[PDB]
């Protein structure tokens, strides 16, 4: 494995006298015993927290922006080969629209707890 | 062979006279880790004293390495001591 100043990482156990577990952080020093990991706490405080290379992995959080915004590049391009608005934005889900479910080969077993 | 009545106070029997300090219990080198079921030994077995370097994290250079470093400075000042008692 690999490390440098100001990765991103999320710490990750592989009762330790503490509870951090989980937590997000980006690296900010590093040493062959360990790598060293900023972790903001509550005001928020520059809390310095050194970790062991084995307790660590690299964060993905981060992927997905570099991912939308290489996607994001790609529609646009595809937006200038074509007359329309680019129509990159992300969407909140929305509601399903109304569809005629057919009862044919679904008929409606009821089932009335037997209990069992 | 002569009788071996080359003893020495080592220069601490005579400050335990001078003041109220007792002999160790010598009860022995078991006891209760914290935060733990089941006794951590202080010596003679895996020590709790070392296991500060075995954490995953210090919350603070390697801080395992000081640790370490204060480790061999008293083991360093103990022998030194029985040294300059060995002078005497």
């Amino acid at each position: 494995k690999v490390y440098k100043v100001g990765d991103i990482v999320d710490i990750k156990a592989n009762m330790p006298h503490k509870f951090y577990q989980g937590k997000t952080g980006v690296v900010y020093n590093v040493t062959k015993s360990s790598v060293g990991v900023i972790i903001n706490k509550m005001r928020y405080l520059e809390k310095r927290l050194n970790l062991r290379v084995e307790h660590i992995k690299h964060s993905k959080c981060r992927q997905e922006f570099l991912e939308r915004v290489k996607a994001n590049a790609a529609k646009r391009a595809e937006a200038k080969a074509q007359g329309v608005a680019v129509q990159l934005k992300r969407q909140p889900a929305q509601p399903r629209e109304s569809r005629i479910v057919s009862t044919e080969g679904n008929v409606p077993q009821t089932l009335a707890p037997v209990p069992y | 062979k002569p009788l071996p009545k080359a003893k020495a106070m080592t220069k601490w029997e005579k400050f335990a006279a001078k003041k109220g300090i007792k002999p160790k219990e010598r009860a022995g080198k078991m006891i209760y880790d914290e935060a733990s079921g089941e006794w951590v030994p202080k010596w003679g077995y895996k020590g709790a004293n070392k296991k500060l370097d075995d954490q995953w994290l210090v919350e603070v250079i390697d801080p395992r390495t000081l640790n370490r470093a204060e480790r061999k400075r008293l083991v360093k000042k103990n022998e030194k001591q029985q040294r300059r008692n060995m002078k005497n």
